[PDB]
RNA sequence: AUUAAA
């Protein structure tokens, strides 16, 4: 057993601290105009300062392809992770896993924080709300629970008698929405915890659900072949659209934060991704996933970057506009990818595999030679 | 030079220090298993009543307390109104070290908790 | 929630630079260009820039390109504004100002491909041949603007749909030598980054699209694509050689169509990153990463590196003229540059940024080059911080004045060309002594047998004569009319006599003895210019005295037909031949309102304004002007400028050139000025501590310069109120100075202080530091300024964390090895007694250690008797990379009084460690609440209290990812975060508990946060990295903030430039506010003015019609520019720039347009000009 | 004290 109270030698752990990044880039925003003023980093071990956040790095995505493994985060209970986030500024990662628990990992140094029993069944969805105050989870039980940043449970009530496969606020987080196993979409009142609407048409289990960055839409993805994706009216709960998107079991879908694009992850092999605007014509089409493609994640500064899982443990990485993979792992895991959480600076990416573990990986060293186990 | 020298505000009564005085638009706290800990102390509970029992989105605070919390530290104080331990950063109320009182000598000399020999 | 912004110093620093035939065919101009502001410079041969032109854009100019037009007198100016805009303007004869020829918008959404935040700036270039111009918009879009009603129509070519897939543009030229316009494009159809190079290496290509114009096809011809990563900025190599030189960061790059690629190593670090086929280049070992380039003559190039470091390359050929080899010659140094262009040959000049843009001059040597400065152009770089403080050498005489005696010391430049600036806005007389004079309330100094050698004064009823020399004593003898009052007195000839005038006749003075009079409606106004002298009636009455050798003062009455009165008149000499049809003019204005001008010797009517009290823009050839002056200014006495006094209102003209009649015409130029025995307000002064120009006297004293570099400097001199007259004074005792009187009949003999330049916008002094400054702090106590500085050093050693302590690797490479820059910190003391820096006053500190913040903390303390006592606090950091846990320290320091060193009064302050301990995180941002430190460790913020050598713990909170900024009022402390955004946060003092009052929820990349002070309302001021202002307030009873918890803006602003320091002083209606000013990063200092509702409303009123009915330069629209990062919106904030529109309108525009709005131009004139006064600090 | 030492 592990209750705090046993004797170890002291370790200094790996770290990756961006606070010297942010200092470096505080220090080139004053002089530097953008981009095309910044200094070149070598590729060598000795520009190790050089190194500024995603931010800094605006015009260069490819920085943010974080490919260098850093360290694996596994549970004792040894059970498989389904859902990863990033508390909202950073500090920690939790896990939702099988077993139903949560557990917390230190944002700079990837070590064991804490661990409690969130949900009798395996945690599902996990969502942070746009102000930072509200965890939303839900269950394979069909219950949604309400969190804070100290973890505290507040509210507990059942949204669906099935599975609840995600959840996605609104931009105000006064409502969110519920995709199940039953087949339907529900618009719920935060507050209240009052089904608005019952959103209906999909005709098989709902596997994945977002809510619009600004517009009041929300997308689901479905196993049914015939309504893979659908667009929604939260308010009248009627069907604006049906996206004939892909063959089988859409898994994700993730609407860009610039509000114009839905990236869809499918069983068939595929991420796809779509102008909301013009839903008739499918824009860029992903291929590069050897089996099927589980989690997307876009990249929090980096708006054409996103990473995107497999199922059988590839971890690639996208850019739009450019047809093939920018970067990835093809054996990043050993088993399927479920989930894909970004550090709110994108310099780190969790993963949470079907394996007992989840993993950090950080953007590559200059001047290091990538031929580890990941890379080569 | 000195912003508070050559413009001072001490004069000046603003309107967000009259409504955080007042405790001005202050809703009651939803969902009454949250205790929001981050949350400014109640000076309406401090003069007399304030009449929010566990309602009020602002701390009421008791002075029985001595030791500080370590899950307050870590960002972890489920407790909330109901805790036992004080929500301050005097380091002379930290707890003693578990491993220092018992486990011989702590780990690392930098742990915050009190050592006693 | 209202306010207006005004921007009190104008940006400083350049981006784009050209060598283009601006005016005119004949020569060619110096055209330069920097944040929203355009400059036209000539080349006067020491050598000197002296400015012909200048224009302000409502909006950034992001790429600047000329053009020789079909059957054109000019080259058009090509100039791309964010988002995607191209304007092309021409300069235009007849109105002095830039015509807007075709203004072209390419901001469709469908352009954008999705990609809401754009980060490609538009790019132009232009053929060299003139057949075509070229602008790459959002990265993907290739705009063509044909050239033969000169511009044929535009298309837009969608690089993603060419051959190659382009789809990441590094650099575009248009190559010489080829029949159609040939541009080469450079670019990476796969992107890297360094840290990938491992898996990714080589990812450069070039393709050269051969561009038909007419039938709209550009096929792809000579393609090489396996460029080195890292490949920066191409240039394309003059007809003779041809093909382009492709500049990579540790490599160069020849390439042409035909010929075999030729590429160099320039240091070791191209082995493992590059597998193109690359030759060590012997004897450099440089990076050309961020580096500027120009072909001087052929086949060479001068490149200025990052660094500063000027190389000459020489691209060697065979006779058949193939490159075959690259010579580089290392030159000197010079500065941190952001464009080159290579003006007349020998001469270069380089734009800077960072640090003061400089012209150079390059000599063969007896190959190689040798570099020299002629001149620079002063640059306040980008203002990292600013710390105000009061000067310490306030003259006795002002020490009694009620508003605060105080100036900006600025961390300005970068690196190598960091500095301190001195920016005070106003002229403060060092005072000599004070005569208490009263009676006489005009003076007249002389120059007598080149000091000064009599004062004039002249009383109601008297005249008083003072001997000016070792001691100035009144004379009681005879020579000078003492018996009444007198009209003029100055020098006639060549300063061998004194003309004196009174109101019974004109007399003639050899010095003390008087050589003739002459009696001559009483004399109310006089003009002596040359031996010509010319007075006036009361009644308009007009002759003239000449000078003829016997001396003698000769009578001619100027043929003048009196069709109307003449009201005033003004005499000046035409030194350099603007006044082209030594000569001599008459300027008169009648009382119907015109304005004429004679040729002096004879009286012929060369000059003729129709309506001239109105103050139209352009004066033209063919109420109650009070005063007028003709003055020749800058280098030789080249630029004249007219001086007019109407109505309360000052109007100046600038003359330009414009082809029996004069070939000048006049430019209203813009000014803040109000006016709001008939003695002249303006009084020309040559030789004031070397400066030439016109004192104005009146409610707002100001001083009118123009040195050499031709720009009109405007100072305002109000420490001592109102001025009633004024007169230079080169004396013993007061070396080259001046003379007035104050309104309470007080002489002043007064010196410019020496200290301060003042040829720039504002009095400057510029204190070079050689290394970058961070933070500048003032301390009150003690009375100097805290620096922290940092300067680079070579990297020898790799941080590490074994699992027990750091363990260092030493870096071994090969001697071709460039070593990462490595910053050391240091925090000096400066004195503003004499701006050195304080000897044996400076704190070094650890290797890898950063100062993220330094500020002035008031602490409490029970020393004083009061409780507060103000050291100086500094965070720290030590960087030592990702891998290892960054810690900081805290760093408080006290500047004591101890006994100077002998020999060294400097030394009389010096550092004194209170406190300096390591802290359990990085420390990012340091701020004082009540008496308490507030530090941002990691991420939490900690509040201190100070005991007598320890820091106690009070109280924390937890916050956000990186707190970068923290600045408190009374108990309330504002944080900013480096990604989320603002927090506001309190402290209770009876339980020390800190806590989040609210913050604002959506993101936002903050620069900088201060407060917006109303006589009750505070607003939250936030910089942010797309260029905006935003007002945020706390407004727990607004329904948009859900309890209170949510923080909503309430003002917008975009600002054209990032701020990072901000500071509140009083308005001198504004009983309890507070004017914030900021300092830009580039070089610009700008205001935000609390407002009224109403007077909002009126003033928002006029700005919509100002944006509407005025035409802009480069047709911008003034609106738009203002817009919310669209470059939601709660426009709460005016355009003060355009507001200042108005004041340049004349009279009858300014009616019209008040009518139209619906209001009185006394009404928006009395906005305006209170705004104005109500920010007159420093 | 809710796992401070996972
Ligand atoms: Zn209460
Ligand atoms: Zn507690
Ligand atoms: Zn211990």
């Amino acid at each position: 057993t592990f209750d705090g109270k046993r004797m170890r030698k002291a370790v200094n752990r790996k770290t990756i601290d961006y606070n010297p990044s942010v200092i470096k880039y505080l220090e080139n925003r004053i002089w530097q105009r953008d981009q095309r003023d910044m200094r070149a980093i070598q590729p060598d071990a000795g520009y190790y300062n050089d190194l500024v956040p995603p931010i800094g790095m605006l015009n260069n995505p490819m920085n943010a392809v974080t490919t260098k493994f850093v360290r694996t985060s596994t549970n004792k209970v040894k059970c498989p992770v389904f859902v990863v986030r990033w508390t909202p500024e950073g500090r920690r990662l939790v896990t939702g896993a099988s077993s139903g628990e949560f557990t917390l990992w230190n944002g700079l140094t990837f070590n064991f924080e804490t661990i409690l029993q969130a949900h009798d069944s395996p945690v599902r969805a996990m969502t942070w709300s746009h102000n930072d105050m509200w965890m939303l989870t839900a269950d394979h039980g069909g219950y949604v629970k309400y969190w804070q940043s100290n973890m505290n449970n507040v509210k507990m009530f059942q949204a669906h008698k099935e599975a609840i496969r995600e959840a996605s606020f609104s931009p105000t987080d006064n409502k969110f929405a519920t995709c199940s196993d039953d087949g339907t979409v529900r618009i719920w009142d935060f507050l209240r915890c009052h089904e608005e609407r019952i959103l209906r048409g999909h005709g098989a289990d709902v596997k994945c659900v977002d809510w619009h960055p600004t517009k009041g839409l929300v997308v689901s993805g479905s196993k049914d072949s015939q309504q893979p994706i659908k667009f929604w009216d939260p308010k009248t709960g009627q069907s604006l659209a049906t996206l004939h998107a892909h063959k089988n079991t859409v898994m994700e879908v993730k609407l860009n934060l610039n509000g114009n694009w839905l990236l869809t992850a499918s069983r068939d092999h595929l991420c796809k991704l779509f102008d909301i605007r013009n839903l008739k014509e499918e824009l860029q089409v992903f291929r590069g996933h050897k089996k099927e493609a589980t989690a997307v994640a876009w990249h929090p500064v980096h708006e054409g970057l996103f990473a995107s899982g497999g199922s059988d443990g590839s971890l690639l990485f996208w850019h739009v506009g450019v047809e093939k993979e920018v970067g990835g792992m093809e054996m990043a895991h050993e088993g399927m990818i479920w989930s894909l959480a970004w550090h709110p600076l994108g310099h780190i990416l969790c993963s949470g595999s079907n394996d007992h573990t989840s993993k950090f990986w950080t953007r590559n060293r200059p001047g290091d030679k990538m031929r580890d186990r990941y890379n080569l | 030079g000195m912003q508070e020298i050559i413009a001072s505000v001490d004069h000046i009564k603003f309107d967000l220090e009259i409504a955080v005085e007042q405790q001005l638009g202050a809703q009651p706290l939803p969902f009454p298993g949250m205790d929001k800990s981050g949350a400014a102390v109640c000076e309406f509970f401090l003069k007399a009543a304030c009449g929010k029992g566990g309602m009020c989105p602002f701390r009421h605070i008791s002075g029985e307390k001595t030791v500080v919390c370590k899950h307050w530290l870590r960002g972890l104080c489920k407790k909330g109104d109901q805790c036992e331990f004080l929500h301050e950063y005097d380091m002379t109320k930290m707890p003693e070290c578990y491993f220092y009182s018992k486990f011989g000598e702590c780990s690392n000399k930098e742990c915050p908790f009190l050592h006693i020999d | 929630m209202y306010a207006v912004y005004k921007q009190a110093h104008p940006p400083t620093g350049l981006e784009f630079s050209m060598y283009c035939n601006f005016f005119n065919n004949s020569e060619r101009n110096l055209v330069v260009a920097g944040t929203s502001q355009l400059y036209v410079y000539r080349l006067n041969r020491r050598e000197k820039l002296e400015l012909a032109a200048s224009f302000s854009f409502f909006g950034n100019v992001m790429s600047m390109a000329s053009v020789q037009l079909a059957g054109a007198k000019r080259d058009a100016l090509l100039l791309s504004f964010k988002d995607a805009k191209l304007s092309v303007v021409e300069y235009d004869p007849g109105t002095h100002d830039l015509k807007t020829l075709s203004l072209h918008y390419f901001e469709e959404p469908e352009l954008r491909d999705g990609f809401v935040q754009n980060v490609h700036t538009p790019r132009v270039r232009v053929d060299p041949d003139g057949r075509c111009a070229a602008m790459l918009v959002y990265g993907t879009r290739l705009v063509v603007l044909p050239f033969r009603s000169s511009f044929l129509p535009s298309y837009i070519i969608d690089v993603r749909a060419l051959d190659e897939k382009l789809l990441n543009i590094i650099d575009l030229q248009f190559l010489h030598g080829y029949y159609e316009p040939t541009l080469l494009i450079l670019f990476e159809p796969n992107q890297t980054w360094p840290g990938r190079v491992a898996v990714r290496q080589d990812t450069c290509s070039i393709v050269a699209i051969s561009l038909n114009i007419t039938q709209k096809v550009h096929p792809v011809i000579w393609s090489l694509t396996s460029l080195p990563f890292d490949c920066t900025q191409a240039l394309a190599v003059p007809k003779p050689i041809g093909g382009v030189v492709v500049f990579a960061v540790n490599s160069l790059l020849y390439l042409n169509q035909s010929v075999p690629p030729y590429g160099v190593a320039l240091n070791s670090l191209t082995t493992g990153t590059t597998a193109f086929p690359l030759r060590t280049q012997e004897g450099v070992r440089i990076t050309l990463d961020c580096a500027q380039a120009t072909f001087i003559s052929y086949d060479k190039m001068v490149i200025s590196l990052k660094g500063g470091e000027i190389y000459v390359l020489t691209l060697i050929t065979d006779g058949m003229r193939s490159v075959r080899a690259f010579h580089f010659d290392k030159a000197a140094a010079s500065v941190l540059t952001t464009s080159m262009v290579t003006m007349e040959p020998g001469y270069l000049f380089l734009g800077s940024r960072l640090g003061n843009s400089l012209l150079l001059k390059y000599t063969e040597k007896l190959a190689t080059y040798s570099f020299e400065v002629c001149d620079s152009i002063l640059n306040i770089g980008p203002c990292a911080n600013a710390a105000v403080g009061e000067p310490a050498f306030l003259s006795e005489e002002f020490q009694n004045s009620p508003e605060p005696d105080l100036e900006i010391v600025v961390c300005s430049g970068h690196g190598k060309n960091g500095a301190l600036s001195v920016l005070q806005k106003s002229i403060r007389p060092q005072v000599v002594t004070t005569f208490e004079l009263p009676g006489c309330y005009d003076m007249w100094t002389v120059i007598a047998p080149r000091r000064h050698g009599f004062l004039i004064l002249s009383r109601e009823d008297s005249t008083m004569i003072l001997q000016t020399g070792q001691e100035i004593m009144e004379l009681d003898t005879s020579g000078f009319a003492t018996q009444g009052p007198t009209v003029f007195a100055g020098n006639i000839g060549d300063n061998r006599y004194i003309v004196q005038v009174s109101p019974l006749g004109i007399r003639l003075l050899e010095g003390v003895n008087q050589l003739h009079f002459i009696p001559v409606a009483p004399i109310v106004q006089c003009a002596v210019a040359d031996p010509y002298v010319v007075i006036m009636s009361a009644e308009g009455h007009v002759t003239m005295f000449l000078l003829k050798s016997d001396h003698r003062l000769a009578l001619h009455k100027p043929p003048l037909h009196h069709q109307s009165k003449v009201i005033t008149l003004c005499l000046y000499r035409d030194l350099s031949g603007m006044f082209t049809t030594p000569t001599h003019w008459c300027l008169l204005v009648r009382e119907n309102g015109t304005m004429e001008i004679y040729q002096l010797p004879d009286w012929r009517l060369v000059f003729l304004v129709k309506n001239f009290p109105v103050g139209q823009r352009v004066l033209v050839d063919s109420p109650l002007v009070k005063e007028v002056l003709l003055v020749a200014l800058g280098s030789r006495q080249s630029r004249p400028y007219l001086l007019v006094h109407v109505d309360q209102e000052l109007l100046i003209y600038e003359a330009f050139p414009h082809d029996g009649n004069l070939k000048v015409r006049f430019k209203k130029v813009p000014h803040n000025i109000n006016f709001r025995g008939r003695v002249a307000r303006f009084r020309y002064f040559e030789d004031i501590y070397g400066y030439s120009g016109v004192f104005i006297c009146g409610p707002s004293p100001h001083w009118l310069l123009v040195t050499g570099r031709g720009a009109l400097r405007l100072h305002p001199m109000a420490i001592d109120g109102p001025v009633d007259s004024f007169a230079p004074f080169h004396n013993v005792n007061c070396p080259r100075g001046f003379l007035y009187f104050n309104r309470q009949g007080e002489l002043r003999i007064s010196v410019l202080p020496a200290y301060l330049s003042y040829d720039a916008p504002w009095p400057v002094r510029k204190i070079p530091l050689r290394c970058t400054a961070h933070y500048v702090a003032y301390h009150v106590e003690s009375k100097v300024y805290a620096v922290a500085t940092s300067t680079n050093t070579p990297c020898a050693r790799i941080p590490r964390m074994t699992g027990e302590e750091k363990e260092f690797e030493t870096i071994e490479r090969d001697e071709r090895y460039i070593h990462p820059q490595q910053e050391a910190f240091s925090i000096q003391l400066i004195s503003p007694v004499s701006w050195e820096a304080i000897p044996n006053a400076r704190i070094e500190l650890q290797e890898w250690e950063h100062v993220t913040c330094m500020k002035t903390v008031s602490l409490r303390s029970e020393e004083t008797v009061s409780g507060l006592k103000g050291y100086v606090a500094a965070g720290t950091c030590l960087m030592q990379g990702e891998e290892v846990t960054c810690r900081g320290r805290i760093l408080i320091m006290d500047v004591i009084e101890v006994v100077p060193e002998p020999g060294q009064p400097l030394t009389k302050n010096k550092f004194k460690v209170l406190y300096e301990k390591e802290q359990k995180g990085p420390v990012t941002a340091l701020c004082h609440c009540n008496g308490h430190l507030v530090s941002a460790i990691g991420q939490k913020i900690f509040l201190w209290s100070l005991r007598a050598s320890e820091l106690t713990g009070m109280a924390f909170i937890d916050t956000q990812l990186y707190i970068h900024q923290m600045i408190s009022v009374k108990n309330f402390i504002l944080a900013a975060d480096v990604m989320k955004s603002i927090s506001l946060l309190r402290y209770q003092e009876e339980s020390k508990t800190l806590s989040l009052v609210s913050r604002d929820a959506k993101p936002l990349e903050v620069y900088s946060v201060d407060f917006m002070v109303d006589n009750a309302q505070l607003g939250f001021l936030v910089s942010d990295r797309d260029r905006n202002l935003m007002v945020y307030m706390y407004l727990p009873e607004a329904k948009e903030s859900f309890g209170g918890m949510r923080l909503l803006r309430r003002a917008d602003f975009h600002v054209g430039a990032h701020v990072n320091t901000f500071w509140r002083t009083p308005c001198r209606v504004w009983e309890n506010k507070h004017i914030t000013w900021f300092a830009t990063l580039d070089g610009g200092i700008g205001l935000l003015l609390p407002m009224q509702e109403k007077t909002y409303r009126r003033l928002l009123m006029l700005q919509n019609a100002l944006t509407t009915m005025l035409p802009h330069h480069a047709g911008l629209n003034p609106r738009a520019f203002r817009m919310l990062h669209v470059d939601n919106a709660v426009r709460n904030v005016l355009d003060g720039e355009l507001l200042n529109r108005y004041l340049y309108l004349s009279t009858m525009e300014r009616s019209e347009l008040a009518k139209k709005i619906g209001t009185t131009p006394d009404i928006i004139l009395d906005d305006l000009l209170e705004t104005d006064r109500v920010t007159a600090h420093f």
